[PDB]
RNA sequence: AUUAAAAAGGUAUUGUUGCCCACCAAUUUUUAUAAUAAAAAUAACGUGCAGUAAUUAAUAUAUUUAUAAAAAUAUAUUUUUUUUUUUU
RNA sequence: UAUACAAUUAUCAUAUUAAAUUGUUAAGUGUUGAUUUAACCAAUAAAAAUAUAAAUAAUUUUUAUUUGUUUUUAAACACCAUUAGGUA
C-alpha cells in the first residue's frame, strides 16, 4: 500500500487534482460512482462536458462555453469487426424497436379511442348504487336518530 | 409402495360373490367396477379427507 | 401555518398564501420526483398516465399515499391495518394456490383430451386443424401466414383501468375506491 | 426461577418425561442420569413396565425404551 | 341403514353435553335448512349457507377467481377492438367490415370459452368442498388478533432485551424536528423504554 | 362476538379417532364376550387369533408428520 | 391455556431448562413461518428432539466409503452418517431475529441480526 | 389435520397405481382400441407440478456477487431492489435475504445523504428491467400466485381443442353436401330420408331462429360523430336517488336491524 | 305495482309461452327445398366437368425397394434418425407461436487440437468458477448502462412546465418558464365557478372539472406565451409547438381528465416529458386528526 | 339485453313496542364521616338517551372537561363486522 | 358451630442475566390571488432518513436500581379554545 506521508502531501494532492485536466492523449479513468465527470482545465473551470449532461449544462448557464467531450478512440481488429459490432448493435436496437411499442401509426386516431373508452367507463360507473350514508342529508339522519 | 390394483378388485368381487351379498350374481362385480371407473376422472381420485371418507357426525351431501 | 406537501392545505391559493420553492425548470421537486416518463414520439399522454396510475394502484402505493397523507393515525391503528391487510393477503394466497392446483388439473384433462383427438384423427390431421401450412408450397404463402401472425402478435397498447376515488363525507378512509363499508 | 415455585428433582422430571413420552407414544426417551433414576429404571424393567433401558455412561442422560400393548 | 349415522329420526344426533342442554342446535341453522340438510351443515348451492369455508372464513369469491365477472377480469380479445376502434376513428371515406368480421369471429368463440370456464369452476367448488373446506369448523386465521400469540412472542423478545421488564412498552414518539431542536444534555433520539 | 359458523358441531380434532380404533373394539368385545352372556360376532371369532398390528399410532397422539405410521399406507 | 404467550404449552420432552415451554427465554418460536416439517410450531425441530418414534429415523451420527471396506462392496452411504449435522443450529425466527415491534411495520423496517443465517455474500470467500 | 400448502386434507395427485388406466379402459383394451393409443401413454402416470416456494422468504435473492455492489456507490444495483417510486417492496411481495435488506436500507440512506441517490424515485428503473424476471404472459410457470395466468393458459388450450372440434365438424359437413354428385337418385341417403328430412327445419336450414336480425343492408357512408343536438331537458342538474326511492317492507323477523347496513358509515 | 317497483321483464312468464315452437319463427318456403337440391346437384356435376386411387399396385413388383432397406446403410440411417428423435420432445402438438419464432429465426439466419483444460487447471483458477456463474458482462461494457443521468429529463432554455395538481375536492393548473417566472395565474375548479352552491362536494373534485380547468387554462395560455416570446425577440410565428413538461400531483380523480385536456392540444402543445411529482410521507408532522383516529 | 342466488352482529330469550345506564326524593342498614361523608338494599318524581358493532365502533391506561349518563385529546387493543399486488 | 387447595398449562398490579447509550440533517419567492372543510371562523408555507459485531452460564441487588407525564416556538404541523390566545 502506498501511504501518503506528510512530506509528500501537496505533491500527491496536485497529482490528483490534475487527474482530469481537460486534455490528454489517453483514455480517462472513471469515478467510484462510475461516471465520467466534467473535465476541468488548470484552476478548476468546467471546460469539457460529456454527452449525457450537455443539454442541462447549456440550459442552466447558456453563456458558458463548453465542449462535448468525446473519449479517445481505440480500434479493435479492423473496421470490419467494428462494422460487425455496428450490425449487432443495430440488430439490438431492431429487436427493441419491435418489442418497445406499436402506437399504430398516427397519434390523434389513438388518443380519440382512449378518451372515448375512458368516457364509456365514466358513464357505466355512474349507475352504481352508492351507500345509504353518502346518499342522504342530515334531516333524516336526525329523523332516524329521534325515531 | 403402491401395488397393482387387479388382485384387489378380483378379490373384492370374489368376496361379494362367495358371501351371498347380492340376489343376482353379476351386480356385485358390476357395481364395484362402475363406481371405480367414475371416480377415475376426479382430481386427486384415490385420496380422501379423513373425516368425510366414512361415517362421522358431519357428512357430505 | 407551514404545511407539508402532501398536506390538505398544502398548496394554497388565497390573498395571503404563496407557493414555496423554486417552481420551474430545476425546481423544488428536483430530486423529489417519484417517476419520470419520456414521452415516445406520436404517443398520447393518456396512455402514459394510465400506465403510471395503473402501476401505482396495483402495487398499492397510491393506496398508501392517499392513506397516510390525509389524516393521522396512531401507530397501533396503523399496525392493525397493515397487519390485517397482510393477513387477509396470506389467506387469499392460500386460496389461490388451491384454485391453481385444481386448474392445472383441468388443463391436464384438456391436454389429455387433445391427445385423444390426436389418436382419433391422426396426429398430422390435428396439426392441420391447428394452422399448419401443409399447403405452404412456396415461401410466399409462408410469408402471408407469418405476416398474419406478425400483425396479431404485435401488441396494441393497454388502456388499463384505474378505479376512481370515492369522496365520502367525513372521510373515514380516503383510500376509498368502492362504496363498501370498512373497519377502520 | 423464583421462590414459591417447587424445587425439582431429577425424579420428578424423570417421571414426567416418561409420562409425556408415553402419551405421545414415542419409542425412546432421553432422561436424566443420576443414581436413583437408573435405579428406578432397572426396577421398572424388572416388573416389565418398560421395554428396556441403557446407560451409556453419558453424564447427563441415559435412555429408556417404552412398551405398548393393545394400542 | 337408510341414512346417516350422525343424524337420527328427529334431527342431528346430540353427542356432547352442549346438545342435550341446548337442543335448538340439533335442528336449526340459518334460513336455509331442511331436515336432510342437517349433518351437512352446508345447504345446497346458490342457497343460504351453501358457501364453502377455508380456515373458517367462507369463500364468497369464486367468480372473481376464474376471471369471469371481476374488476380485474380476464379479457379475451383486445387487439381486435382496438384495431376496429382505430379504423373507426381514422376516417369516414373507407369503411371496414374487414375488421368487424375478425372481431365478431372472436366473440363467437368467446361464448363457449366462457361456458367452459364456468363449468370447470363449478367443478372446483365441488372439489374444494370435498377435499379442502372444513365446513366452518376451524378458527379464523385472517384477522390480526387471531395471531395474538405470535405477536406476544415478539413482545417477549423486546422485553428480555430490556432485562425482562417492560412488556408491551414502546419508545415514546418524539417530534418532527426532535433531533435538531433540542439543546445538549437532553435526549435527542427516542430510547428503549426501560432506558427512560 | 362472531364465530365460524358451525363451531357448535365442530368435532374434537385430536380425539375423534379413538372411538373407531380397532384395538378398542377388540378389548370391549373381548370383555363383553367373556361374560358368557353375549354371542360373539364373527369378526371377533376371526381377529381373536389375528389381533391387529401393535405400533401403528395415529398422528394425533403422536405429533409427527415424518413418523410413518402405517406398514400398509406407506 | 388461552393466554397469549402461553400457547406453546407444557412440553417436558424438550431440552430446555424449564418444562414450561413458555417461560423459556432462550428460543422464542414463530407461529407464522414455522412448522412445515415438524407439524405444529410449538414442537421441537427435527434435529433437537430428545424423544423418538417407532417407525421414524433417529439422529444421524456426524462424520466431519473408506471404512466400509469389509462390508458389501455395493452398500451405499449408510443413511445415518451425515457430513453436516448440527444439534445446535439456530433456526431463523422473526419475532427474535427480525423484530418489527418498535416500528410501524412498513417495508424496510425492523431490527435484524445477521449472525443467524450463514452468509451467502461473496464478500467472505 | 392440514396440508401445509393450502391446507388440503389430502396429498395431491392425478394418478397413483400402475394399472388404473388399464383397468379403467379394460373392454377397450381387450378390444384392441388402445393399441396405438397416445392418451393412455402420455398422461398415464402424469402427476401435478410442484407448486411450492422453495424459498418462502428468499435467502437466495440476490445471488452472491450482487452483495458486493449493494453499497452506497451503486445506484443501479440499489434500484433493482426498489419500486419505480424508490420504496422497498413489502417482505411477502419481493422476499430478500435479511443481509440484503440491511445492506439495502443502509445503502439507500447513505447514498441519499451523500447526494448519490434521489430522495424519491428510481433513476435506474428501465435499465434494471433486465435483471428482473419479467415473466411473459405467453410462457407458463407452474408456480405463481397469479390466478390470471393460469386461467389464461387453460383458456388457450381449451380453445385449441375447440378449433379441432370445429374443423372436423365443418369438414364432414362439406363431405355430406360435397359428396353429392350421383346422390340425386343415389344410394347414399335412404328413400324414407328423402321423405322426411328433405324439408327446411331448425336443424337443417332455418331462416333465422333469432329476433333482431339484419334486414336491409346497404353500402352507404358513415355519418359525423354526434349529429344529434342535446335535448331541452337538463340531465346534469338532477340528483340520483337510490335507497329511499321506493318504500319497502322489512322481512326482519326479530332483533335490532343490522347497523352496518343502514346507519354505520358517517 | 302499488307503490312498489315493477318487476324486471324476465320475472314474468314468457310472453309467447302459449304459442308452439314450430310457429316462432315460421319455417315457410318448404316448396323451394327440392328445387334447390336438384339445382345444387346439377351444379356439382358442372363443376366436375370443368376440371376433368384404384391404380392396382402389386406388392411383388416393389421388391427392389424392399431389399434397399435390408442393407445396413439404410438401417444405420434409421438408427441415427430415430436416436435423434428420441431426445424427449417437449412440443406435443403443432404450435403456431413456436413455428412463427422458428421460421423467424430462419429469416434472421438467412439474412445472417488445442488441449482440453483438465479439471485441475480449473481447480487452480479460483476466478474461472466465478466467471462461469457471474451476472456481470465480460467485454467492453456499455456506458449508458452506468451513468446516473442516462434516463432523466433533458431540458431546454425554452420549455414550459405545466403543473397539474389534482386534490381531493379540487383540481388546478399552472405554467412556468424554465427560469421559474410565472406565466398566467392558477386556474382553479373553485376559481372558474364550477364549484360552490351546487350539485355537491362529491363531484366537486371530479374528472371533468379537472378537464374544464385545464382546457380553459391552455386556451388562455397560448396568447400570453406568444407575448412573452414576442418581448424577447422570439417570434414563434407558425408551424411552431410549445415544448411542454407536464408535472402532475395526484392519485385523485381530477388528474385523469386534466391530462386529457392537454392531449387534444397536441397540434399546439408538444409534450416532451411526463413526470409527476407526488409527495410521499415517510414520517412527518401530524396530519389533521380525522374522525376515528 | 340489462341486472338480480351464495360472507356476517344481540346485555334479548315467542327476543328492539326487547333490555339496560347514570344523576334527581323518601326511607332501611353497617360503619374508617371530604363540596353535600362512604358503602349496600330500594318499587317514587323529573331529565335525558350512555350501553347491547346502537345513529361521531367499543374496551384499558393517561390528561382535561362536567345537570346526568359521560365527552375531547394521547397512547395501546379487539371480549368490532374482512375484504385479499409473491418484482407488472 | 366443628368436620382435609393446587403442585401438567389459572391475565391487573412484590419487577431481575440483561447491550445499550451517543450521531447537525432538511426546508424556505414569485406575484395580485376564492385554499380546507358536511359546515363555519382566524390566515406566509415548506420541511428534519445510515450502524453490525462484542459484553460468557449460575449461585446473598428487594432499605439499591427500573416500566411512554419533560428546558428553549425567537421553529412548524397537530390538539384545545374561538377572531385577541393556550399548548405543541
Ligand atoms: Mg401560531
Ligand atoms: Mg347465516
Ligand atoms: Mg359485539
Ligand atoms: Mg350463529
Ligand atoms: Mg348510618
Ligand atoms: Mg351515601
Ligand atoms: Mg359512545
Ligand atoms: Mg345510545
Ligand atoms: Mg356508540
Ligand atoms: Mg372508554
Ligand atoms: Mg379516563
Ligand atoms: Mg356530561
Ligand atoms: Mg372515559
Ligand atoms: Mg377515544
Ligand atoms: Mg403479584
Amino acid at each position: 500500500i502506498n501511504y501518503v506521508p506528510h512530506a509528500q502531501l501537496r505533491e500527491h494532492i496536485d497529482k490528483e487534482l490534475d487527474k482530469y485536466v481537460a486534455g490528454k492523449n489517453e483514455p480517462y479513468p472513471l469515478n467510484f460512482v462510475g461516471q465520467m465527470p466534467f473535465l476541468e482545465d488548470g484552476d478548476g473551470n468546467i471546460v469539457e462536458v460529456p454527452e449525457s449532461l450537455l443539454s442541462n449544462h447549456m440550459a442552466e448557464h447558456p453563456d458558458s462555453t463548453a465542449k462535448p467531450h468525446e473519449p479517445h478512440t481505440s480500434s479493435s481488429i479492423s473496421e470490419a469487426a467494428a462494422f460487425e459490432e455496428r450490425m449487432l448493435r443495430a440488430m439490438v436496437s431492431a429487436k427493441e424497436e419491435d418489442l418497445k411499442e406499436w402506437l399504430g401509426d398516427d397519434s390523434r386516431a389513438l388518443s380519440e379511442t382512449i378518451d372515448d373508452i375512458s368516457r364509456e367507463e365514466e358513464e357505466r360507473e355512474a349507475d352504481i348504487r352508492v351507500a345509504r350514508s353518502m346518499e342522504e342529508t342530515d334531516a333524516e339522519r336526525e329523523v332516524s336518530r329521534r325515531a | 409402495g403402491a401395488a397393482t390394483r387387479l388382485a384387489g378388485i378380483s378379490a373384492a368381487a370374489d368376496v361379494m360373490r362367495r358371501m351371498g351379498l347380492t340376489r343376482r350374481p353379476m351386480s356385485s362385480y358390476f357395481e364395484l367396477y362402475q363406481r371405480i371407473v367414475e371416480r377415475s376422472e376426479a382430481m386427486t381420485p384415490w385420496g380422501f379427507p379423513p373425516l368425510f371418507q366414512f361415517e362421522e357426525r358431519l357428512s357430505l351431501e | 401555518g407551514g404545511y407539508m406537501m402532501y398536506h390538505r392545505k398544502a398548496m394554497g391559493t388565497m390573498k395571503y398564501s404563496k407557493w414555496k420553492g423554486a417552481h420551474g425548470g430545476i425546481s423544488h421537486f428536483y430530486g423529489r420526483t417519484p417517476m419520470v416518463e419520456e414521452v415516445r414520439p406520436n404517443e398520447p399522454i393518456t396512455l402514459v398516465d394510465r400506465r403510471i396510475m395503473h402501476y401505482v394502484h396495483h402495487s398499492r402505493l397510491r393506496h398508501f399515499q392517499l392513506f397516510r397523507s390525509y389524516q393521522e393515525k396512531s401507530n397501533s391503528t396503523e399496525c392493525k391495518l397493515r397487519e390485517g391487510e397482510m393477513l387477509r393477503r396470506r389467506w387469499h394466497r392460500r386460496l389461490q394456490k388451491s384454485f391453481i392446483a385444481f386448474m392445472q388439473f383441468k388443463t391436464m384433462k384438456v391436454l389429455e383430451d387433445q391427445a385423444r383427438l390426436v389418436n382419433t384423427y391422426g396426429q398430422a390431421a390435428v396439426n392441420a386443424a391447428l394452422g399448419d401450412p401443409w399447403n405452404a408450397t412456396d415461401n410466399v404463402a409462408r410469408e402471408r401466414k407469418s405476416a398474419a401472425v406478425r400483425r396479431q402478435v404485435r401488441a396494441l397498447p393497454m388502456v388499463n383501468v384505474v378505479p376512481k376515488h370515492v369522496a365520502t363525507m367525513k372521510q373515514i378512509h380516503n383510500d376509498r375506491f368502492n362504496y363498501r363499508w370498512r373497519v377502520n | 426461577r423464583r421462590r414459591e415455585e417447587n424445587l425439582y428433582t431429577p425424579i420428578y422430571d424423570f417421571c414426567h418425561r416418561i409420562r409425556e413420552a408415553t402419551e405421545q407414544r414415542k419409542r425412546f426417551v432421553v432422561v436424566p442420569s443420576t443414581i436413583e433414576t437408573r435405579g428406578c429404571a432397572r426396577v421398572m424393567h424388572d416388573h416389565g413396565l418398560v421395554a428396556g433401558f441403557r446407560d451409556f455412561h453419558n453424564d447427563r442422560a441415559f435412555a429408556v425404551e417404552l412398551k405398548y400393548f393393545q394400542g | 341403514r337408510q341414512h346417516d349415522s350422525g343424524v337420527n329420526q328427529y334431527g342431528l344426533k346430540p353427542t356432547n353435553a352442549y346438545d342435550y342442554i341446548n337442543p335448538t342446535n340439533l335442528i336449526n341453522f340459518g334460513r336455509g335448512t331442511t331436515f336432510d340438510n342437517l349433518g351437512v351443515r352446508r345447504a345446497g348451492r346458490g342457497e343460504i349457507d351453501s358457501s364453502p369455508s377455508h380456515s373458517g372464513s367462507p369463500v364468497f369469491t369464486q367468480a372473481k377467481l376464474i376471471g369471469l365477472s371481476g374488476e380485474e377480469q380476464l379479457t379475451m380479445c383486445q387487439s381486435e377492438t382496438m384495431a376496429l376502434r382505430l379504423c373507426m376513428a381514422k376516417a369516414g371515406k373507407e369503411t371496414c367490415e374487414r375488421e368487424s368480421r375478425a372481431l365478431d369471429s372472436c366473440l363467437g368463440r368467446v361464448g363457449h370459452l366462457r361456458r367452459a370456464m364456468s363449468e370447470a369452476c363449478w367443478e372446483f367448488n365441488d372439489w374444494f368442498i370435498q377435499n379442502v373446506s372444513d365446513n366452518h369448523t376451524k378458527p379464523f386465521q385472517h384477522r390480526p388478533h387471531d395471531w395474538r400469540h405470535f405477536y406476544a412472542q415478539e413482545k417477549l423478545v423486546r422485553e428480555r432485551q430490556q432485562n425482562g421488564h417492560a412488556y408491551g412498552r414502546r419508545p415514546k414518539q418524539f417530534s418532527f424536528g426532535a433531533r435538531y431542536v433540542k439543546t445538549d444534555g437532553y435526549g435527542k433520539r427516542p430510547r428503549l423504554p426501560y432506558n427512560k | 362476538y362472531k364465530m365460524p359458523k358451525n363451531m357448535g358441531v365442530a368435532p374434537r380434532f385430536d380425539t375423534w379417532n379413538e372411538k373407531y380404533e380397532p384395538w378398542e373394539h377388540m378389548k370391549r368385545m373381548g370383555r363383553l364376550v367373556g361374560t358368557g352372556f353375549y354371542i360373539p360376532p364373527e369378526w371377533y371369532n376371526h381377529f381373536r387369533m389375528f389381533p391387529p398390528i401393535n405400533h401403528n399410532f395415529q398422528q394425533e397422539k403422536t405429533l409427527n408428520p415424518h413418523n410413518a405410521s402405517e406398514p400398509t399406507q406407506d | 391455556a388461552n393466554h397469549p404467550n402461553r400457547q406453546s404449552g407444557i412440553q417436558f420432552l424438550t431440552h430446555y431448562n424449564t418444562h414450561q415451554r413458555f417461560r423459556v427465554n432462550k428460543d422464542y418460536i414463530d407461529y407464522m413461518h414455522w412448522g412445515k416439517e415438524q407439524g405444529q410450531a410449538r414442537l421441537p425441530h427435527r434435529h433437537q428432539r430428545v424423544a423418538f418414534d417407532f417407525n421414524d429415523q433417529l439422529h444421524p451420527t456426524r462424520i466431519g466409503y473408506a471404512w466400509f471396506a469389509s462390508q458389501d462392496p455395493t452398500f451405499g452411504h449408510h443413511p445415518d452418517l451425515s457430513s453436516s449435522f448440527d444439534p445446535n443450529y439456530r433456526v431463523f425466527s422473526h419475532p427474535e431475529h427480525w423484530n418489527k415491534m418498535f416500528t410501524k411495520r412498513r417495508p424496510g423496517e425492523g431490527d435484524i441480526d445477521l449472525s443467524v443465517l450463514p452468509s451467502r455474500s461473496l464478500l467472505g470467500p | 389435520r392440514e396440508g401445509w400448502l393450502f391446507g388440503q386434507q389430502v396429498q395431491l395427485h392425478y394418478h397413483r397405481f400402475p394399472d388404473e388406466q388399464l383397468i379403467t379402459n379394460l373392454s377397450r383394451w381387450r378390444t384392441g382400441e388402445t393399441v396405438g393409443d397416445i392418451a393412455m401413454q402420455q398422461f398415464r402416470n402424469a402427476q401435478p407440478f410442484d407448486i411450492e416456494d422453495k424459498d418462502p422468504q428468499g435467502v437466495q435473492r440476490p445471488s452472491p456477487e450482487v452483495y458486493m455492489k449493494l453499497n452506497y456507490k451503486n445506484p443501479a444495483t440499489i434500484s433493482r431492489f426498489l419500486t419505480r417510486t424508490g420504496h422497498m417492496y413489502p417482505a411477502d411481495i419481493l422476499p430478500l435475504n435479511p443481509e440484503a435488506v440491511v445492506k439495502l436500507r443502509v445503502a439507500k440512506a447513505q447514498a441519499i445523504r451523500i447526494g448519490l441517490y434521489p430522495r424519491f424515485g428510481n433513476p435506474f428503473w428501465f435499465r434494471s428491467q433486465k435483471f428482473r424476471p419479467k415473466a411473459y404472459q405467453e410462457n407458463y410457470d407452474p408456480t405463481t400466485y397469479s390466478t390470471k395466468r393460469t386461467v389464461e393458459h387453460f383458456a388457450y388450450n381449451w380453445v385449441q381443442t375447440d378449433r379441432i372440434r370445429r374443423y372436423f365438424r365443418e369438414l364432414e359437413a362439406v363431405h355430406t353436401s360435397g359428396s353429392a354428385s350421383a346422390r340425386g337418385s343415389g344410394g347414399g341417403t335412404t328413400a324414407e330420408h328423402k321423405q322426411q328430412d328433405q324439408f327446411y327445419s331448425p336443424e337443417n336450414q332455418p331462416i333465422s331462429l333469432h329476433r333482431n336480425n339484419i334486414s336491409y343492408m346497404e353500402d352507404v357512408g358513415r355519418s359525423v360523430k354526434n349529429p344529434t343536438v342535446p335535448g331541452l331537458m337538463s340531465t346534469k342538474g338532477m340528483k340520483k336517488k337510490f335507497h329511499n326511492l321506493y318504500s319497502s317492507t322489512s322481512t326482519k323477523r326479530m332483533g335490532f336491524s343490522n347497523p352496518t347496513l343502514g346507519i354505520k358509515k358517517v | 305495482r302499488r307503490g312498489k317497483p315493477r318487476p324486471r321483464a324476465g320475472m314474468f312468464p314468457d310472453k309467447y309461452r302459449r304459442v308452439p315452437m314450430l310457429l316462432k319463427p315460421q319455417q315457410g318456403g318448404q316448396q323451394y327445398f327440392n328445387h334447390f337440391l336438384i339445382r345444387s346437384t346439377n351444379d356439382r356435376l358442372t363443376q366436375q366437368d370443368v376440371d376433368n386411387f384404384i391404380s392396382p399396385q402389386l406388392p411383388q413388383m416393389d421388391w427392389r425397394n424392399m431389399s434397399a432397406r435390408s442393407s445396413e446403410e439404410s438401417i444405420r440411417e434409421e438408427m441415427r434418425q430415430l436416436a435423434e428423435n428420441d431426445v424427449m420432445q417437449h412440443q406435443r402438438v403443432f404450435n403456431e407461436r413456436m413455428w412463427y419464432e422458428k421460421e423467424e429465426e430462419h429469416r434472421m439466419k438467412a439474412r445472417s487440437p488445442p488441449r482440453v483444460l483438465g479439471g485441475d487447471y480449473f481447480k487452480t483458477r479460483f476466478g474461472y468458477s466465478l466467471v462461469k456463474n457471474s451476472e456481470m458482462t465480460q467485454g467492453p461494457v456499455d456506458y449508458s448502462q452506468l451513468d446516473m443521468w442516462g434516463e432523466m429529463p433533458r431540458y431546454t432554455s425554452d420549455m414550459v412546465f405545466l403543473y397539474l395538481v389534482s386534490r381531493r375536492r379540487n383540481t388546478y393548473a399552472v405554467a412556468y418558464t424554465y427560469e421559474g417566472k410565472r406565466i398566467l395565474n392558477t386556474y382553479t375548479a373553485g376559481n372558474r365557478g364550477l364549484k360552490g352552491g351546487d350539485r355537491g362536494f362529491r363531484s366537486e373534485g371530479s374528472t371533468d372539472n379537472g378537464h374544464q380547468v385545464t382546457s380553459m387554462y391552455l386556451n388562455d395560455l397560448l396568447p400570453k406565451l406568444r407575448e412573452m416570446r414576442a418581448s424577447e425577440g422570439r417570434p414563434m410565428g407558425r408551424g411552431e409547438k410549445v415544448e411542454l413538461v407536464v408535472r402532475v400531483m395526484g392519485f385523485y380523480n381530477g388528474r385523469q381528465g386534466a391530462v386529457r385536456a392537454v392531449q387534444d392540444r397536441a397540434n399546439e402543445f408538444h409534450v416532451r416529458y411526463f413526470e409527476d411529482i407526488t409527495p410521499f410521507p415517510l414520517n412527518g408532522p401530524k396530519m389533521p386528526r380525522g374522525v376515528f383516529k
